[PDB]
């Protein structure tokens, strides 16, 4: 019954609760994600407000929504998993239908619709989630990735991040990551994206966890260790100079 | 005092008003000009189009809901097409389950059921837009004017929107003239015509402005735009 | 019918006099050939003066008359006092209505002061017609020609009882579905008055 | 939050303000009714005050034939009493149909109890600004008064009273039961019983009556009545006789 | 027109407080006082009959009514919302039990049932909290005899002895010294009769004490005989004059 | 706090007021009208350098004969886009024929003031009014070529040429002026690149703006980046003359 | 109309946080303290009883430690009531996976699907969150021992010791400075009572205030067991670790 | 504080509901009709003003029928009372249906008064902003009836609302007090049209159009029929007569 106008216009023409989805998510964990010529590495910090926890179970930031396409996120952690489970559904679904997994756009584009959705709909708030997608269509081997928002506005980018501090990494990302030369291995590709949650973690090897993404169903999560070797490394090209 | 008795139109205030069918009324007084009226043969209806830009066209004011009804509209375009298309029902369902073609008389009763049910409930909105009805039925020729209140009144001529009281003193004293162009069409248009630029101040009526519809007799409801409003102005 | 379920059979009749209106009925209920009940009453009451006689489904004519019994109860709390035309309107709605599920001859008889006697008999398909008097039930079969021969209209008490009673000794006669001792029900100005009658004194007319 | 006295939350004395503005309500007609038992009956008398001339005075009334057995007088605005006597009457029918029985006075008291108080604890239902005076000569009981509120509280009585002025009655009715000492008027007539309660409320009103500033009801086994204007009468005719 | 109020009515204050529930919970102790005792054999309930004015007839507002056949409740607060809250719980032991079951159902679970109906009352769209608190004294097979407290939150708890209400402080502090695990019923209802004497304003009689126990069971309050599995009711509303015998050995 | 539904002492309806506001804030749509088709251009305006351009979909196809640009909310269109091509295909089964571009246009606006909370009169579920306009342009065989400009109040207006997002009262106003009876196709191209240019913040080449019309021979076609630079170009060359 | 009455329990702060969830929050942070110790060979889980007496029965209660299924148990801190409503369907989702599946459910999987229940009560519907955070402690065959906590916001974590309820800044600070990887359940427990017996806000531990549970996998049987402590056991536990 | 009066079903400190008290100020705000009971009927009459030349005389009829012997007149938002009258008729065919009799005055009356009364139980619904004067003959005599947006009804002699309600009221006690033995439909028609006129004094500004109706057992047979032609002329010269 409840279906009261929660997202509504101010008089200025701002959606307040789109916009106050958008400050929940500024105060969620840094996520990044950038694209190889082969690859796509996502990159979550750790929140660090209370540590003793038990990593292994623990919903980890990065998740799988199919065998060939993740989904990482900034916001409300129990929003984030609403979005999770209706898009793993509509994965299943597809295939079902179409014979066919999901391209990385369509299920962009599907994730979007929801978040916009719950702005126009009687009775519920929006979501204060943004995601990162990515994978590789099937049968292709071009990497994707793709952002959305409260609104449900997405669009794709070579590299970006989202959550406290973005704005920060962006910054790094704006002027490190080059369309002529994109990370062409997956080893460089993890580094750009360790150097620049270093800029904003502050010196933390477990504060990092690294998701990289191949074609054909790759998938793996590099180990608090093998990302230690690439701070390390990192901390190099830093202190060498 | 207002911001109090005017968010609903469940509340009255103390006074006894509805502000919110008030402000309705409003959106009436902001539309564009036209005129109803009617002699004992024939029902006219003109209607100054309003554009946006002198790059657009010029919305559309009079809407045909059977072959022997019509109205033009004033105010929120919108709620007009939502107030016509119901119309449009009512007339055929007359039609279909009765072979019987709708009275103006019970079109108007109707509409001023349709808009009050509208202005004593939570949640919704009155209509704003007004509407001038013309018509000939079994008892000849009408014309009612209904307003977003719900009071429909039968008229001999008439005329809603901006600046509508210049064409209303026009009628008032052309009574005893047009109520007898009998027989004659073209006259009652023009008649009409002259009515409705009485209202005028911007311009002048041209071909991209003015809107002409007729029904009577031995003529089915028929809208004239543009190209056949020439011999008028 | 449904499969099994009790039947009234019945010789009922309702018929007006000077006076008022007088119900009389057989009293036996059946299951096939086995008499269920031999002593059953058929004169219901929906209101202080106005009854029914029942007929077709035990089931169905009680459902339905104790419904009746509540709307004209309410009715009453509401409006005061119904016509019997008013108590004939409800029973047909439900009779009518309810068509393909029911299976109720009812014959609805009152008593007003404005209107004096009146009878109004719902056959099977919920039709409803005012007549001076009625007959229904499996052993009215057996007494039209009687019925139609010997009713007059205006007759006193004392020969109406009597028109009645002979009528459905004979109905109980000839019909196996009819039987038991013969019930009336007087409805005047004066009051309502109970008679009943048995076999030893109808059997021998 | 400061909204507390709209609806029928909680104000932080933990009071419903919405029910007690609605006992005030049930004073708003400025009537005044009492009612006492017989040994066999149960009388209920009402004032009747008819202002405007215009006024076809034989429907002005707030006492109410529920069913063939049961009445009840209102005291309180009639739009809310009319609503809370259709209610009453719908009620004791369903009664009887599904039960097989008349619906007692009680019953039908606690029933509209609960009513009431639903309307106490749901914000979307207003209370009804009335009180409901029951009698009713119940087959197991004997004269019976139950009265309901706003609140939802009900209770039986051996008399009541209800009104603007319902402590003077309710005094001068509970002095004559502590000079007497029974629950019930020993005559075995309604017809003194109704004296007696007339003549309690002109001595507790300190007014006089006449024919048509009255309403009286009396129940009786089987049977619940309103008395008629000239029946009245022949009970003031008698009672200018004591006094 | 419809209840458009899907909304919850009670909503968490700043500081982590449930608005309506406290106010509830004020309603309650401005409410006549009620206690229970809990004994060797049986358990006691009382509360005083505040009769609102003399021409009132007392008996026909029970303060104290069985719920089933071996538990009975008493209340502080709301008398309407009591009353309502009854008929709801008669009604769920028949419900959410005995027609599952075939039997009644245990104290604690008839006391969770009335609980939860206390509790979405907090939180359901549209409504205000019950403005009262219930003792449900009981006795069931596996666990013998039990009182429980439930509030306007829904929450419930099993006590020994306890009172609430008006005088519910001072009465608790005199069950306190009284109270002792060896105690047999007819001790519980003296010290009852005891703690309600405080509590009471004015006249203390049987027609202004309203005492209920669950004890043995009581045949002659069976109504047949014939079945030897169903003894009787462990409930038993004391009378008028039961009471007033107990209180002349004072 | 007040309804959505609400009407202003002026006789305004608040939400859809506020509604024309966030319009405002959006990237420039232009949308012109000839005799050869009808030309849509969008400001493609993207928040970072990072963002791959080529996936901000602002001028989208409703059907072979009809297609749109936006400006406002642009994930609000989503669902009205939806909506305007299901009606198109849907007339089709139903009549065996394109549907035309009016029609299109009407249907898309019927949606438009269906917002409210239980409004008296149907059933209207969505709790406010969208926040973004359109720019619906089409061709069939009984009006031609046109263009319509489709607001949240429901209204729709055709135009011979229009302006929507952020610099739309500067556009409109070149648009006035620019536009004759007698433009071509490639003319009209072109004003949509000159004006586009000119209300943006960012200097216009063929990755922050984008072209396409619509032509009665080849339907909706969106202008591929090179087609559009070489259109650019031949502007560059053509406004540096007098 | 009615607009005017509503809290409006499902809205985002400027700031981005939700109102009704942080209030909760804050009534939760009065709740008696709730702990749960995950060990190598077993879980404790303790909690400090809030609003008591010496009239409460204490054999024949239970206000804060529930049994979810045979393998998973919960500690409450919050409004009893509203906890109750949330473990009976706890209960039910437990049952209907074991039905389904033949299988006795995963433990995370009974804990995401109560978060997501609460989380629903922070983004439709228009009421109030329920005021509780629970301590999950279950065993599975896939992870063996967890520990889980989920609070009013519907987000749940997981732990190798953690706390709910009052003072929780003070116990954590305890219990990450003595708890060790590999803890043996006797030790957890003696840390569980320590823990509690220098946080709690009244006098002294006692037995009548606590209630105790481990989740223990005894070597000599399969089974896990579940053990409710009962009173008298509770008072044995708290001499043996010295609280006396 | 305040506020007690911007929702419907609200209780103010002293027991009123404004929102129903605002919809008489709209009543007391229109044209004047009312009703006046004879020896064997009831007539109904309203002032109609004439906003201007324009309105074509005697169509824009106001007074209304309900079933056959029914008649209805109301004074305020007219859109309001037709609206009432269209649930009078549902709630008159709805008892002719399942009664077969026409609606008793009584009974129709307390139809109509249970359904305005309903509106003001709600704050969802905004109370009916018009007083309804009705009636007509049934089984049992003539009945004339005035409701007001309280739901509130009386039977009446005579019956007067909107802005002329005083002098008719004044003229209507007149002819109750002079005419103890009744007045013929014939005499009320004329009186009526006379109250009218008089009472249109209260309004003197705008010309009217006088409408009378009546439901009489020798004039129209119970049946409810506007006063047309001949008998019409007859009652408003009268009137112009009586006036100086
Ligand atoms: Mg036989
Ligand atoms: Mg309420
Ligand atoms: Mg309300
Ligand atoms: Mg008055």
């Amino acid at each position: 019954g409840y279906d009261r106008a929660l997202s509504i216009f101010s008089p200025d023409g701002h959606i307040f609760q789109v916009e106050y989805a958008l400050e929940a998510v500024k105060r969620g964990t840094c996520a990044v994600g950038v694209k190889g010529k082969n690859c796509v590495v996502l990159g979550c910090e750790r929140r660090s407000t209370l540590k003793l926890q038990d990593t292994r179970i623990t919903p980890s930031k990065v998740s799988k929504i199919d065998s060939h396409v993740v989904l990482s996120f900034s916001g409300l952690n129990a929003d984030s998993r609403i979005l999770i489970e209706k898009a793993r559904v509509e994965a299943q679904s597809h295939r079902l239908t179409l014979e066919d997994p999901v391209t990385v756009e369509y299920l962009t584009r599907y994730v979007a619709g929801v978040q916009q959705r719950y702005t126009q709909s009687g009775g519920v708030r929006p979501f204060g989630v943004s995601t990162l997608i990515a994978g590789f269509d099937p049968r292709d081997d071009e990497p994707k990735l793709y952002q959305t928002e409260p609104s449900g506005i997405y669009s794709s980018w070579s590299a970006q991040t989202i959550g406290r501090n973005s704005k920060t990494v962006r910054e790094f990302l704006e002027k490190n990551y080059d369309r002529k030369e994109p990370p062409a291995t997956v080893e460089e590709c993890v580094k750009l994206t360790v150097r620049s949650l270093l800029e904003v973690v502050q010196t933390g090897a477990k504060n990092i966890e690294i998701t990289v993404v191949k074609p054909d169903s790759d998938i793996v999560a590099l180990s608090s260790e093998e990302i230690n070797q690439y701070v390390t490394q990192i901390e190099q090209e830093k202190q060498e100079q | 005092f207002r911001n109090n008795y005017d968010g609903d139109t469940v509340t009255f205030s103390p006074t006894g008003r509805l502000f919110q069918v008030e402000y309705a009324l409003e959106a009436i007084k902001q539309g564009s000009v036209t005129v109803g009226l009617r002699s004992n043969t024939h029902a006219v209806l003109v209607a100054l189009k309003r554009n946006a830009d002198e790059l657009s066209s010029y919305q559309k004011k009079i809407i045909k809901c059977d072959e022997h009804m019509g109205l033009s509209l004033a105010g929120l375009a919108p709620d007009a097409r939502v107030l016509s298309n119901y119309l449009r029902q009512q007339c055929n369902y007359s039609s279909l389950v009765f072979n019987r073609k709708l009275a103006v008389e019970r079109a108007g009763h109707l509409l001023c059921d349709k808009a009050q049910k509208n202005t004593q409930s939570y949640g919704g909105r009155p209509y704003g837009v007004g509407l001038l009805i013309i018509g000939y039925d079994k008892s000849g020729a009408h014309l009612l004017e209904f307003q977003p209140s719900g009071n429909v009144t039968e008229l001999y001529g008439t005329a809603i929107g901006a600046r509508s009281q210049g064409a209303k003193t026009y009628l008032e004293r052309t009574l005893d003239t047009f109520i007898k162009i009998d027989g004659n069409p073209d006259e009652l248009i023009k008649a009409g015509v002259e009515a409705i630029s009485q209202s005028l101040r911007d311009e002048s009526l041209t071909v991209d402005n003015l809107s002409i519809a007729i029904v009577g007799k031995d003529t089915p409801f028929t809208i004239y735009d543009g190209e056949a409003v020439a011999k008028y102005i | 019918l449904k499969k099994g379920e009790v039947s009234l059979g019945a010789s009922i009749m309702a018929v007006t006099f000077k006076d008022g209106v007088i119900l009389g009925a057989d009293s036996r209920t059946t299951t096939g050939a086995y008499i269920a009940n031999r002593v059953t009453d058929k004169l219901t009451r929906v209101h202080d003066k106005i009854w029914c006689c029942r007929s077709g489904s035990a089931a169905d004519t009680q459902a339905i008359a104790d419904i009746v019994q509540y709307h004209l109860e309410l009715y009453t709390s509401q409006y005061g006092t119904p016509s019997t035309e008013t108590a004939a309107s409800v029973f047909k709605e439900l009779c009518y209505e309810n068509k393909d599920n029911l299976t109720a001859g009812i014959i609805v008889a009152g008593y007003d002061d404005k209107n004096k006697g009146e009878v109004y008999t719902i056959p099977l398909g919920g039709s409803v017609h005012k007549l001076p008097y009625a007959i229904a039930g499996s052993g009215s079969t057996f007494i039209y020609g009687y019925c139609d021969k010997n009713f007059r209209e205006n007759m006193s008490k004392e020969e109406t009882v009597d028109f009645i009673k002979h009528s459905l000794s004979q109905a109980i006669k000839w019909d196996g579905s009819s039987g038991g001792v013969i019930r009336m029900v007087v409805l005047t100005a004066a009051g309502v008055e109970r008679l009943i009658f048995y076999p030893d004194e109808y059997e021998q007319l | 939050a400061g909204y507390d006295r709209h609806i029928t939350i909680f104000s932080p004395e933990g009071r419903l303000y919405q029910v007690e503005y609605a006992f005030k309500a049930t004073n708003q007609t400025n009537i005044n009714s009492l009612a006492v038992r017989g040994k066999d009956c149960t009388v209920v008398i009402s004032q009747k005050k008819v202002p405007d001339k215009l006024l076809d005075p034989t429907t002005v009334s707030y006492i109410f034939c529920i069913s063939r057995t049961i009445g009840m007088v209102v005291n309180g605005p009639i739009p809310d009493a009319r609503n809370a006597a259709l209610r009453a009457k719908a009620e004791a029918a369903e009664f009887r149909y599904k039960y097989g029985y008349d619906m007692p006075c009680d019953v039908l008291a606690k029933r509209m109890a609960n009513l009431s108080q639903i309307y106490t604890q749901r914000a979307y239902m207003r209370p009804l600004g009335v009180i409901l005076t029951f009698v009713s000569v119940d087959e197991e009981l004997g004269p019976s008064i139950y009265k309901t509120d706003p609140a939802g509280y009900y209770v039986g009585y051996k008399a009541t009273a209800t009104g603007p002025k319902q402590q003077e009655i309710t005094t001068n009715l509970e002095n004559h039961f502590k000079k007497s000492k029974i629950d019930h008027i020993n005559e075995e007539s309604w017809e003194k019983v109704v004296e007696f309660a007339i003549t309690h409320m002109i001595d507790a009103l300190g007014t006089e009556f006449s024919k048509n500033d009255l309403e009286v009801g009396v129940a009786t086994k089987d049977k619940f009545f309103t008395l008629s204007a000239e029946n009245i009468e022949e009970r003031l005719v008698a009672i200018a006789e004591q006094d | 027109m419809t209840d458009r109020y899907s909304f919850s009515l009670t909503t968490f204050s700043p500081s982590g407080k449930l608005g309506q529930i406290d106010y509830a919970l004020t309603a309650v102790k401005q409410g006549v006082t009620s206690l229970g005792i809990k004994a060797t054999n049986g358990v006691v309930i009382a509360t005083e009959k505040k009769s609102s004015s003399p021409l009132a007839m007392s008996e026909t507002l029970s303060k104290v009514s069985l719920l089933t056949p071996d538990i009975g409740a008493v209340y502080s607060g709301m008398g309407p919302d009591y009353r309502v809250l009854v008929d709801k719980s008669r009604k769920v032991a028949h419900t959410s039990y005995k027609r599952i079951y075939g039997e009644y159902p245990p104290t604690k679970l008839l006391v969770s049932e009335v609980a939860k109906i206390m509790q979405e009352a907090t939180q359901s769209g549209g409504v205000r909290p019950f403005g009262v608190s219930l003792l449900i004294a009981g006795h069931d097979e596996f666990n013998g005899f039990s009182l429980y407290q439930v509030d306007p939150s829904g929450s419930y708890f099993p006590w020994k002895a306890t009172a609430i209400g008006k005088g519910s402080v001072a009465a608790k502090t005199f069950l306190e010294k009284r109270w002792n695990d060896e105690l047999e019923l007819e001790d519980a209802i003296h010290i009852a009769l005891l703690t309600l004497k405080e509590s009471v304003e004015g006249e203390f009689n049987g027609d202004t004490i309203e005492l209920a126990i669950i004890g043995d069971e009581n045949p002659d309050l069976l109504g047949y005989t014939g079945i030897p599995t169903d003894k009787g009711p462990r409930f038993r509303k004391l009378t008028s004059q039961e009471i007033n015998d107990r209180l002349e050995a004072l | 706090d007040r309804g959505v539904s609400t009407f202003s002492p002026e006789g305004r309806l608040f939400q859809v007021e506020y509604s024309l506001e966030a319009i405002k804030l959006g990237s420039t749509a232009i949308g012109i009208a000839t005799k050869e088709g009808v030309v849509l251009g969008v400001e493609k305006r993207a928040t970072s350098p990072l963002l791959e351009s080529d996936s901000i979909e602002k001028i989208v196809e409703i059907d072979r004969h009809i297609g749109c640009a936006m400006s406002g909310l642009t994930a609000d269109a989503r669902s009205m886009i939806e909506h305007a091509r299901t009606a198109a295909v849907t007339h089709n089964l139903y009549y065996d024929e394109d549907i035309n571009v009016e029609s299109l246009t009407q249907s898309v606006c019927d949606l438009a003031l269906r917002f409210g909370e239980g409004a008296s009169g149907e059933e209207r579920l969505m709790s406010r009014p969208f926040g973004v306009a359109l720019l619906i342009a089409g061709h069939d065989a009984d009006d031609g070529y046109q263009l319509f400009h489709a607001e949240p109040s429901g209204t729709f207006y055709r135009y011979n040429a229009k302006a929507i997002g952020s610099g739309s009262e500067g556009a409109q106003a070149e648009l006035l002026n620019e536009w004759h009876s007698s433009l071509t196709l490639k003319e009209a191209e072109l004003l949509v690149l000159k004006i586009l240019k000119q209300v943006m913040e960012e200097k216009l080449d063929e990755n922050n703006a984008q072209l396409s019309c619509i032509t009665k021979q080849d339907g909706f076609k969106i202008y591929d980046n090179e087609k559009t630079a070489e259109l650019i170009k031949e502007l560059k060359e053509k406004e540096a003359a007098e | 109309g009615s607009r005017r009455y509503d809290s409006r329990t499902t809205i985002f702060s400027p700031e981005g946080r939700l109102y009704q969830v942080e209030y909760a929050l804050e009534s939760i942070s009065h709740a008696g303290t709730a702990i749960g110790i995950m060990a190598s060979d077993g879980i404790v889980l303790a909690a400090e009883r809030k609003v008591t007496s010496t009239l409460l029965e204490q054999d024949t209660s239970t206000e804060k430690l529930y049994k979810l299924n045979d393998k998973i148990a919960v500690a409450v801190a919050g409004l009893t009531a509203d906890a109750e409503i949330l473990i009976n369907t706890a209960r039910i989702h437990a049952q209907n996976y074991l039905k389904t599946y033949n299988e006795d459910i995963p433990v995370e999987i009974l804990v995401r699907r109560l978060s997501d229940i609460k989380q629903g009560y922070t983004q439709h519907g228009g009421l109030r969150p329920f005021g509780v955070s629970f301590i999950y402690a279950g065993y599975d065959d896939r992870y063996g021992y967890q520990l889980y906590t989920s609070n009013p916001s519907g987000n749940y974590t997981g732990w190798k010791a953690i706390s709910v309820g009052a003072n929780t800044s003070a116990a954590q600070t305890l219990l990450q400075m003595d708890y060790k990887d590999d803890m043996k359940v006797d030790d957890a427990i003696e840390l569980a009572l320590k823990t509690l017996s220098k946080t709690t806000d009244s006098s002294a531990l006692t037995y009548d205030r606590l209630e105790f549970a481990t989740i223990r996998k005894g070597a000599n049987d399969g089974e896990v067991y579940q053990k409710i402590f009962k009173p008298q056991e509770i008072k044995d536990i708290l001499v043996k670790t010295g609280i006396t | 504080g305040t506020g007690y009066d911007l929702s419907n079903s609200v209780f103010s400190p002293d027991g009123r509901n404004f929102q129903v008290e605002y919809a008489v100020k709209a009543v007391e705000n229109g044209t004047t009709s009312i009703g006046i009971k004879c020896n064997d009927g009831v007539v109904f009459a309203v002032e109609k003003l004439i906003t201007s030349k324009l309105l074509v005389p005697q169509k824009n009829v106001k007074i209304q029928v309900v079933d056959r012997h029914i008649g209805c007149v109301y004074s305020g938002l007219i859109p309001d009372g037709r609206h009432l009258v269209n649930r009078g008729r549902e709630e008159a065919a709805s008892f002719k249906k399942l009664y077969k009799t026409p609606i008793p005055i009584p009974a129709f009356a307390d139809r109509l008064g249970q359904y305005v009364q309903a509106h003001t139980l709600y704050n969802s619904v905004r109370p009916f902003g018009v007083s309804t004067i009705f009636g007509g003959v049934d089984k049992n005599g003539a009945h004339l009836y005035m409701l007001e947006p309280s739901g509130s009804y009386w039977g009446y002699k005579g019956a007067a609302t909107g802005k002329g309600r005083q002098s008719a009221k004044a003229e209507l006690e007149k002819l109750v007090d002079h005419h103890p033995e009744g007045l013929s439909a014939r005499e009320a028609v004329k009186q009526a049209a006379k109250i009218i006129y008089l009472a249109h004094e209260d309004n003197k500004e705008k010309d009217f159009e006088l409408e009378i109706s009546w439901c009489s057992l020798s004039e129209t047979n119970g049946l409810h029929k506007f006063v047309k032609g001949d008998l019409l002329q007859e009652a408003i010269d009268f009137a112009q007569k009586e006036i100086n």
